[PDB]
DNA sequence: CAGGATGTATATATCTGACACGTGCCTGGAGACCGCGTACGTGCGTTTAAGCGGTGCTAGAGCTGTCTACGA
DNA sequence: TCGTAGACAGCTCTAGCACCGCTTAAACGCACGTACGCGCGTCTCCAGGCACGTGTCAGATATATACATCCTG
DNA sequence: CAGGATGTATATATCTGACACGTGCCTGGAGACCGCGTACGTGCGTTTAAGCGGTGCTAGAGCTGTCTACGA
DNA sequence: TCGTAGACAGCTCTAGCACCGCTTAAACGCACGTACGCGCGTCTCCAGGCACGTGTCAGATATATACATCCTG
């Protein structure tokens, strides 16, 4: 038992930031042009200035426990469990045969045979056109096919290109893989030992003529959280380290006082802190503390960072003789609520407060923010409280390209009668 | 102690980009210097002669690549021919 | 599917047919003024593999030799098939009487089968593929190739 | 400013511009000549390395042996030529046995 | 045709030039593939050598210097 | 009938085995003799680096590996499985070491 | 003895290194003559290369550079 | 008309000493220039490199012969090695 | 066991053109600093096209003078 | 900074390309059969060197010997 | 037709040393200008010496400063 | 003429050579037999690069499994 005294991250230890207790009724937002919002074949059902709740996916008829955000891929896994699929089935992103592509349907149980052998899905992973499911037994499922830097189709190096049919992935690292890390075509698992593995491209270690898609490691030491955005990676060693190695075009790793990453460096934590969670996008990165105060860095051109003009940091990028360019320094601001967890996209930051209160600080021109008809960008966060989910206590936040996957359940007296405060 | 200007460091550095962990041997980490040796050499003479059999007393890129193409094998050539192109365009686009 | 994926699937079906030696949807029949002829018992689509021109493989005169002894005895029919398999005359002499059907296929310039070289890891294999949709009952035919003046003088059916 | 910084290839392309001059390849040698060469050299150094990197992982754990390195160069049909007049030390043969050598019954 | 160009009474000719006692059946066009091969290997580097000086008319010395580099330096013209 | 392996299987493994190792297969001390021997006919009273020494083995060790390799075809291509004297020579001519 | 030095379980060893299925009787010391030959060809030019710089201790790189000139450039040391 | 400095004359002259009548061909009288070409060449580089792998920035006779010996075949070498020796001693003994 | 049909070694008349030597010229070099069996050979008839030259058209190699951006 | 090689428009003219009927050498086709595959640094002075022109002897040429050599009744 | 004797693929504890990264330093790089038959394989016993290191002796490679004859 | 590479005496110290008993791997010898051969450019500023020192994880190591594989009654 040499491998026993070695594992430093557990499945249970990552249960907080994925699955929940009560079967929550889901929701949607933004322009789902690729039938991604999950509102049928209707052209009228595509547009959405503000929030909603699912007709084909009720809270008690589907039992939606675990979700999965993404650009043209929005899937889910119940406690049963199930394999709900709402995405652009072009690169095999649905994971089935199906328009019915915009009709949320559970993928059959015969597809994955660990559900026919005592096991359940820990989390649902969704890249730009990728899919994979870290099963509890140890083996990892798969689906879809990643879009390359040049721009072409590949699944498992050269033995598979488009993986529409969902299949298990073979042995990669003996220690069972704990969590996942989506974003871009850049899937980045984490072993039981703490061996930051990596499949797809991860372009922003380096190579040519394929043969890299299918692997595998390496880098890092013993990372507990692997937290991937689109073209920005995030890692943290069990020895309380903070790293981020990716395409730092607009300081998306926060390891540069000046405005790509060679070998992981990132964070300078003063005094003490514990990062509860983190997530990012193409030019918009964020990690939150255990106390409550946030710590995000990104660009300041698309309004990805929520710090509207007046609240502009000293260590921030500019143009030659123009407007503010970027914010590569962390900070959670002062005028900001008790954020519990987080979710991110291209530049549409769907946050989540301690009272379940939504606050969309990003580019809401395609109504990803979800604050009615307004073409401008959300320069700071936006307290959302409409007819459907004003009272309803929010659970699992989400974001993709032009979307923001809402959800939860209707609240009781314990909400209004306790949080009547104003 | 005369300074042995070995590709050791440089040979090591380019390893990291391709592969981070690890990883070499002493015998091989010499073998690398003799892959850098034979190329730097073989390349320079299909560069040198090129200049003589095209009458120009200065080895430009004009030659270096022409050899490079003429010296590297089929698919590899176009690759490094591309990577030169790149390092050619970046060298020109500097401050 | 791509052009490469269809060619690989077409090659894997042709390799399995050459390995098994299956000659299904084909039966021998006595054609009027041609000795033995091959006729279809089932409908063969355009591009479908019919049957391999099976026999004894060998070099250039390594088939044109039993020629100089098979001219010494006229009864044994001309069943040699020469071909250029990668710069070198590689053939398949089917003079010996066997149960294979490719050697009994008759001649026609506008028939319903074309002869092609099918390589399988270095070893050449003459295969007969349907040029058009072959009807059930109709005779399988292919262009023999020998349009020379000496051969056409002895048997005039080679012209048509 | 380092020229290798500028052009963006690792293996010092000032040592290429300076090896060239006093290497006596010719009388003159343009700035890019070292550069394009440097990048010729490194697109080799790299294309080479990783073949081992993938192979050395495969057989061994992390670090490349010599007989790993050449265990690569034999197998890449392109390099197989490049390093077809050479003799990489400690290599030994990428194994093969003739068809008329293995068992038969 | 081109490869048909290297015709039997010439392969043979070329082969009797090394005391070939008898050419076998297949052996003949094998020479065409080879003579192709050899042609191929050569003309390419040579044209490539014409390229690196921008000649649309390919030189003899280009053929030669390339015929050298390959490894069988021919003498006479050059 | 004690335990035995039919003639060929053993040395076939010898291939498996010897084709696996990067282990210079002819004794060092022995070659240093042969090394120093051919020295004399070159230049009487000489020294050589132990380093250098190895290479000399290395190459001719290697040289031999492939020239025995190439030699395998020489009898493979002669209706033979077992490599005799001529076989070794034939290869020398196709290399042009002699002819 | 020197040529006796290259001993049977080493010729063989070296020969199994190219899949030699069986060494014949005569074949063995033929390797000694060859390994002599090869040794001979080499050490000579090499020593000759030590000579042209006046070293009484022969360099490794001398072996190498000579091991190059001959035609089988070895890599590693050099 | 750029001047083609061909060994023609010189190639002819040395014929006379060895053989007076005659005697050459056009094809061959080129073949001679390509025996003078490959030697002048091959010789210069085992001369050139010699200087590099014995660190001296000037090609003396020191090298030229060392190559000459190292480059010419067995009995021939000692011969031309002798003929150099000669042309070496005569060059020094001039006015 | 041997003399006669093939075609190669040999001899000598005879025209042709490339080897060879003279000349004005100009630049580079010198000076001071065993057996079944079929594949391929041999030889003669039919037939394809290589080799021949006669020659007009002009692509493009080769050389020159000028302006100027390259690299020591 | 600055000497100058390289870019380059401009221009002489060698030499490569297409033409095209014709004597015929040669590629092609084929029948017979037997040997053989196959299985069992710089300024200056100047003459050495090269492009050019021109006469003829080495050698290609061809009719014509004699000769060595291979093979069946 | 198949189970048991060889020895190869595989797993994991554990010490060792070479890979790898930090540092003062100094010079090179930067900047402005089918069948008879015997030969060779397989396996175990006898025996030669390779490999091991421990180490003292010093040849001779390597580096430096000086004088001066070589060659651009 | 004259800048300077090369000759060369002088000197530090790496590294090659001889030593030499000993555990033992390996070369050697030999008997049995079956697969197999064989016949039928320059002055100046300075940081990139290398020699040096030092800590430890990749890998050599070894006892110890389990495993694929070859072969006769």
């Amino acid at each position: 038992k040499t491998h026993a005294s070695h594992i430093i991250n557990a499945q249970e230890d990552y249960k907080h930031m994925y699955l929940s207790v009560q079967p929550l009724d889901i929701f949607c937002w933004g322009t789902g042009s690729m039938c991604e919002l999950g509102l049928g074949p209707l052209a009228k059902n595509k547009e959405v200035k503000r929030p909603r709740l699912n007709p084909f996916l009720p809270r008690d008829e589907a039992k939606i426990i675990s979700f999965a955000v993404g650009g043209m891929h929005t899937l889910a896994l119940d406690e049963e469990s199930n394999v709900w699929s709402w995405g652009c089935n072009d690169v095999g992103a649905l994971g089935r045969d199906t328009e019915l592509e915009s009709t949320p349907a559970k993928i059959p149980r015969e597809s994955f045979p660990p559900l026919a052998e005592g096991h359940k899905v820990v989390q649902l992973a969704a890249t730009d056109n990728m899919s994979c499911a870290l099963f509890s037994n140890g083996e990892v499922y798969a689906w879809g096919t990643f879009r390359c830097n040049e721009g072409i189709l590949g699944f498992y190096q050269d033995k598979i290109k488009i993986q529409k049919t969902p299949w298990k992935v073979p042995t990669f690292s003996k220690y069972n893989i704990v969590q996942l890390a989506p974003g871009k075509d850049h899937i980045l698992f984490l072993d039981e030992e703490g061996m930051v593995f990596a499949w797809g491209n991860g372009q922003q270690m380096e190579r040519f003529r394929l043969k890299t898609l299918d692997p595998r490691p390496f880098g890092l030491r013993h990372v507990k959280y692997i937290a991937s955005g689109e073209n920005h990676c995030f890692a943290l060693t069990k020895d309380n380290k903070l790293v981020s190695w990716g395409l730092n075009q607009f300081g998306q790793c926060g390891v540069s006082e000046d405005v790509l990453v060679t070998k992981p460096k990132r964070l300078a934590l003063p005094d003490n802190v514990v990062i509860r969670s983190i997530a990012a996008g193409e030019h918009h990165s964020l990690i939150l503390s255990q106390d409550g105060d946030l710590y995000s860095c990104g660009r300041l051109d698309m309004f990805e960072v929520g710090i509207p003009k007046d609240n502009l940091p000293e260590y921030t990028y500019k143009d030659v003789h123009g407007k503010a360019r970027a914010v590569p320094l962390p900070t959670k601001l002062n005028n900001v609520p008790k954020f519990k967890s987080v979710a991110a996209g291209s530049h549409h930051s769907v946050a989540v407060a301690q009272n379940g209160i939504a606050y969309s600080w990003g580019f809401g021109e395609t109504y990803a923010v979800g604050l009615g008809p307004f073409e401008d960008d959300t320069e700071v966060p936006t307290r959302i409280k409409n007819t459907a989910t004003q009272d309803h206590n929010i659970i699992l936040v989400g974001c993709g390209g032009q979307f923001s996957v809402s959800g939860g359940v209707k609240l009781s007296d314990e909400d209004a009668e306790k949080r009547a405060d104003e | 102690k005369t300074r042995k200007e070995s590709y050791a460091i440089y040979v090591y550095k380019v390893l990291k980009q391709v592969h981070p962990d690890t990883g070499i041997s002493s015998k091989a980490m010499s073998i690398m210097n003799s892959f850098v040796n034979d190329v730097f050499e073989r390349i320079a003479g299909e560069a040198s002669r090129l200049a003589h059999y095209n009458k120009r007393s200065t080895i430009t890129s004009r030659e270096i690549q022409t050899a490079v193409r003429l010296l590297l094998p089929g698919e590899l050539a176009k690759h490094a021919v591309s990577e030169g192109t790149k390092a050619v365009t970046k060298y020109t686009s500097a401050k | 599917k791509s052009k490469a994926e269809l060619q690989s699937e077409e090659r894997k079906r042709i390799d399995e047919l050459i390995e098994s030696g299956k000659e299904e949807g084909m039966k021998i029949d006595l054609i009027d003024g041609k000795g033995r002829g091959v006729i279809a018992t089932k409908q063969f689509s355009r591009g479908d593999f019919v049957v391999e021109y099976h026999g004894d493989l060998i070099e250039i005169t390594d088939a044109k030799k039993r020629e100089a002894l098979y001219a010494q005895d006229p009864s044994t029919g001309c069943y040699m098939y020469y071909f250029q398999y990668l710069s070198k005359t590689y053939c398949v002499d089917a003079t010996r009487e066997t149960n294979r059907l490719g050697r009994l296929i008759n001649h026609s310039k506008c028939g319903n089968c074309q002869t092609k070289l099918h390589d399988i890891d270095g070893v050449p294999h003459l295969i007969l593929i349907a040029s058009r949709d072959i009807a059930a009952g109709e005779e399988l035919l292919y262009d023999y190739g020998d349009r020379s003046k000496a051969s056409i003088e002895a048997f005039p059916w080679l012209k048509h | 400013k380092t020229r290798s910084s500028r052009a963006g290839l690792q293996f010092p392309v000032g040592r290429v511009h300076r090896l060239l001059r006093k290497g006596n390849y010719a009388e003159r040698v343009g700035a890019g000549a070292p550069v394009y060469l440097a990048a010729v050299l490194e697109y080799l150094t790299a294309e080479i390395l990783e073949l081992a990197g993938n192979a050395a992982r495969d057989n061994k754990k992390t670090r490349i042996i010599p007989r790993h390195l050449q265990l690569a160069v034999r197998n890449d049909e392109e390099l197989n030529k490049l390093l077809g007049r050479v003799t990489i030390a400690q290599g030994g043969v990428l194994p093969n046995i003739q068809s008329v050598l293995l068992p038969k019954k | 045709d081109n490869i048909q160009g290297i015709t039997k009474p010439a392969i043979r000719r070329l082969a009797r030039r090394g005391g070939v006692k008898r050419i076998s059946g297949l052996i003949y066009e094998e020479t065409r593939g080879v003579l192709k091969v050899f042609l191929e290997n050569v003309i390419r580097d040579a044209v490539t050598y014409t390229e690196h000086a921008k000649r649309k008319t390919v030189t003899a010395m280009d053929v030669v210097y390339a015929l050298k580099r390959q490894g069988r330096t021919l003498y006479g013209f050059g | 009938k004690p335990h035995r392996y039919r003639p060929g299987t053993v040395a076939l493994r010898e291939i498996r085995r010897y084709q696996k190792s990067t282990e210079l297969l002819i004794r060092k001390l022995p070659f240093q003799r042969l090394v120093r021997e051919i020295a004399q006919d070159f230049k009487t009273d000489l020294r050589f680096q132990s380093s250098a020494v190895m290479a000399l083995q290395e190459a001719s060790e290697a040289y031999l590996v492939a020239l025995f390799e190439d030699t395998n075809l020489c009898a493979i291509h002669a209706k033979r499985v077992t490599i005799m004297p001529k076989d070794i020579q034939l290869a020398r001519r196709i290399r042009g070491e002699r002819a």
